[PDB]
DNA sequence: CATGTGGGAAA
RNA sequence: UUUAUCACCGUGUCCCCAAUCUGGAUAUUUUGUGUG
């Protein structure tokens, strides 16, 4: 669906180095205040780490060999051609798409 | 012998003297063309800045000077702009008031006055620019006050391209014999210039003449060439044709033609023929375009 | 034979020459074409005040004379036009009148000026305009209190293109009393042309010298000509099959083209074939008006 | 008298200072020239600190000293800054101004430092990058899980390249009422100096000696040489030229040749000849230093 | 969009109020009994706002006002419609920014 | 409704462009005659400058950026949104509006 | 051509899996992340390192097509893989 | 004449 | 509801301007265990 993988492959991301760092199944976190507001700490870190990242390269051959290398999108078994097969545009755009998704997710 | 065209070259180094502005923290740089590439510019009244303050180094009184004050950009005036004084850096500018004394200090001289006699254009970096960073992170918070900066450190990124660059510039005969001595200083400036970029403790270079290729001639102001160069340097090809046969077939004359560094290259049968026709012998660009200035001016 | 069409194009290069205006502190530029891109121009007024200065650089007389005076943009206007001023008024230019004085001035003249020998088109940029700009200057305050200028230090902005553009022209020949001696200035003129910008202290641009196609007929005002060079500038294709069959197949014969500066390309065989034909030898634009303007000319 | 240039020295071995930061775990270094390959740099800020150090081990009152604090990146900058200080805010430095409190820091000089006397620009590798790399490092696990570190244990990458690199400077003289006591000791700083890397408990490396071609005349800053050597080390290249002359006939003006480790090359006998007009009688770049510090001052 | 017009209002808004709550640690809760913290407070809105319109303003381009607005503006938090407003943004962005630019001096503090 | 509003709007961009020009309010102008007929003319002035570059550039994209001018004059508290969708889709009454309100102040 | 990247590194992916009821699902989970090793080898590279419907007519012709845009092939091998695990 | 909000995917 | 008719003639958007002043990505680390 396009712009939709982007966000999907992005959430998916923040989630699995959430994941990686810290203690998954968000609804763990339940009552107790003190452990939303680390997890929250935690979540922005990441991502505007990540928004850095992604902010100071943001030209060609560079920022999509950051890209696809640091992030894991979903599978696309086989409507992933049309998303290689325009991949200039797809670029030229995609840096914008992620980067708001990217600013999207702050608490 | 009433116009004179010029343009100059560069060494290379690494490239400095950013303009633009941005949050983060990137100092880009001027570009313009798209051709397919991206190139650098160096404004031309940057360069002008650069000849007033030269002329403020060698010892020529002039009226407007720059003070360092209160954080507006500031320069004083002191005495009323005139034609009639030993300033000329101090001639060329022209401002309005609402105002505006007795009509111009009672019909001395008039304000609105001419550009120059020189004219300039920017400069072309003649290299494609290309992507690469320079990453560096600078510490501003202080253990003891002492009139710290911003609490928080940060980390930024500046852009460097190795090139050299050129631009064109020339200048008209029409009043010469009133500033004989103001047009040396102004040449003597010229053949050799300091400044022009805003990093002096990083990324230092100067605009030392690589080649000059151009005379006067009395063909009132016009023209010939692209201003332009290979990448090399070895640019007179494309006037190759225009110069070997300077005396016949209608092509332009010999007198027109100069040479600088390029001269030196290790060929020399074609500079005998050269020769023959131009007055190119020059290999220190200095020497040359001092000598220039005796047979432009009337003396 | 009583005729004469022509275009002539320029050299690229990066080119300002703001004209219009915006509180937005950017200088815009004219913008007229409209096929999905934005072209610059110069309008054709400009020309002729070059042309004037000009023929005033050379040996002719004038009635018009810009002064420099109060704010207002003002004329010396010096004697009545009269249709026998050797240079300027009966070139071009027209007599106005608001109450045609008595008896219509002693029964003198015409103030009826009809005729504008040189015809005169806008240029157009052949080169897509692109949104960027130089951020190349912060006005300063004066910090002595004389001769105080606007109170803060302001920031603005102007933009440049690196473009090259063309423009047509043509003219009737009718009369041989008086113009043989004033049509060869204005033609000299052409050759050189030096100015058309707002200011050329900065991005001075001039457009002397590159490939022309002139044409006289005696086919009353014809042309087959598009009046459009290509982004290379070899708009020469067309005539290919015009060239061919001079001869024969009933299409236009070999007196029917002249040359300019493109003539120097790499090719030469159908240069060769193209000389039996035309008069296609002129490598230099500048020896073109010498020789054509004679044969189109009484003498 | 009052203008210095100078060149570099320095000896081939294991390169250092990593900049980038690599996900995939790998210290990239600076790569910015782009002549089909890939070329090491070095900041000239880092080694301005390097210098700091080295006047900070020698005897030195100055204001700025680094502390090991708190993670933030911190800076004892010790009692308000001062324009005569002993050390580098003369020498070369800045005194912030973030409000600049009131009537200009209670009437006390002017807050901006403009100059920096000391004028570097950066490195440059002269030997192409190649993607060689290695991983010589296994990181490690707690086993008693008293303060544990990261828990993992990962694998990483290094990059280093068999190199030596040179960086351009040059200065001019301001004002020999401080100039000589603070000078002095820059020049041997310069003559040695240490660090301007981070890694020293790994590849260790130093720069302290080699050829020197510095040159000083009163030119007014003006600079002919390219700023750089060849692959061995030969700046030939320029001294057939520029060394060679005699300063008598139609060749450069020069009588401040210098040498280095370069003079006890093969070749002897056209040292000699350059020992007529010359001053390149100096094996030690550390006794070259130590005569034209004087030579260059006042005595 | 009439909704992406609230949008776009909510978000310029937001961000102000924020950039300055983070950059100079000012609260209007604050507000009462103090007015020279209003003043201080005026100031400081005047500043950024100003900066923020002075440099939107400065340059119109599709690639330059795009990038500039998704990099130094933080839009708010909503679930999908997301994908239909910044696609609904790319064909078409001049009215956006003439909104933007509405919405942005719209913060201008009274006298 | 939106009549009044631009009839503000217009109002608030002469006198806030004039006192941050020429530092120059109603009651010191009451002051002395000489302030009222300064401050009068160059008040026609502005008014006059403003309607004048007003008068041309109709379409929708001229009248817009020239309406970016004026720093958006007294818009405040957003609220309402139907002023930001259908008059920009009107496109033709404002100006008319704008221009009767520049001309009412002489 | 890109579904030709894909296919082959799905099959030879499939191909050392095979080389050598949860506990069908886990193992196979499981044996697949393990593979992942020999990627980030083989995208550890820069440019020279480690070099189906027919044989005879790609060496002919695929081999001009790897050597002019070897810089797009960095994404094939990088971007297909990760997408299965 | 002024500030507000969450959560998954595959041979 | 018929019959005929050039909106015509001229015009530099022009004159001055610097994105300026300082800034060590630094800190640690067995590719280790084997074989006709």
């Amino acid at each position: 669906e396009y712009a939709e993988i982007v966000y999907k492959i992005a959430q998916g991301f923040v989630l699995s180095k959430l994941s990686s760092k810290h203690d998954l199944q968000w609804s763990k976190c339940k009552g107790n205040p003190k452990l939303e507001r680390e997890y929250n700490d935690k979540k922005e870190k990441v991502v505007n780490e990540a928004f850095l990242a992604i902010r100071s390269r943001t030209e060609k051959q560079a920022f999509i060999d950051y890209f696809v290398s640091t992030l894991y999108p979903h599978v696309r078994q086989d409507e992933f051609v049309d998303f290689a097969q325009k991949l200039f545009q797809d670029t030229d755009e995609i840096r914008s798409l992620t980067l708001l998704a990217l600013s999207s997710q702050y608490p | 012998n009433l116009n004179l065209f010029a343009t100059i070259l560069t060494y290379p180094a690494p490239a400095s003297n950013y303009r633009g502005e941005s949050e983060e923290n990137r100092s880009v740089i001027q570009k313009i063309l798209k051709d397919g590439q991206k190139y650098a510019i160096i404004s031309p009244e940057s360069m002008r800045n650069a000849l007033r303050e030269m002329l403020i180094e060698l010892g020529q009184p002039n009226n407007r000077t720059r003070l360092h004050s209160e954080d507006q950009l500031a320069v004083e005036f002191k005495e009323y702009p005139n034609p009639d004084k030993f300033a000329d850096d101090f001639l060329f500018g022209y401002m309005v008031a609402q105002t505006n004394d007795a009509k111009e200090m009672k019909k001395l001289n008039r304000p609105a006055k001419r550009d120059s006699i020189f004219r300039c254009n920017m400069a072309v970096a003649v290299n494609p620019y290309k992507y690469d960073t320079v990453f560096y992170q600078s510490p501003l918070n202080a253990g003891d006050s002492a009139w710290k900066n911003s609490t928080s450190s940060a980390l930024l990124h500046r852009e460097v391209t190795h090139t050299a660059f050129q631009y064109p510039f020339a200048l008209a005969g029409k009043d010469c014999a009133a500033k004989p001595e103001w047009v040396k200083a102004l040449l003597q400036a010229i053949a050799e210039l300091n400044g022009v970029a805003g990093g002096h403790a990083r990324a230092y270079y100067e605009f030392a003449p690589r080649s000059v290729v151009a005379r006067l001639t009395p063909k009132l102001v016009a023209g010939y060439q692209t201003y332009g160069f290979d990448a090399e340097g070895n640019w007179l090809e494309l006037s190759r044709l225009t110069a070997t046969d300077s005396d016949n077939l209608d092509l332009p004359a010999n007198e027109f033609w100069l040479g600088g560094e390029l001269v030196r290259k290790m060929d020399q049968e074609q500079k005998a023929q050269l020769e023959a026709m131009g007055a190119h012998l020059y290999a220190n660009p200095e020497k040359l375009f001092a000598d220039l200035a005796d047979s432009f001016l009337g003396v």
